[PDB]
């Protein structure tokens, strides 16, 4: 299913290659 | 463009007048207008 979340200090730039 | 898996629906940008023309299912329309309303937040 589809969702959108925030990040406080996390970077989606680093987490993109992760996820 | 990658909202639909590997196409079906389509999406067209307007970077001068910031418009979005989407050609697809109504739930992707609704959920991504909600992501737009969360997306145009600073």
């Amino acid at each position: 299913d589809y969702s959108v979340i925030n990040l406080r200090y996390g970077w989606v730039m680093d987490a993109a290659e992760v996820l | 463009n990658n909202a639909m898996s590997r196409a079906g629906a389509q999406v067209i940008a307007d970077a001068r007048t910031n418009r979005l023309i989407i050609l697809g299912p109504p739930q992707a329309r609704a959920k991504l207008v909600q992501l737009a309303q969360s997306l145009d937040t600073p």
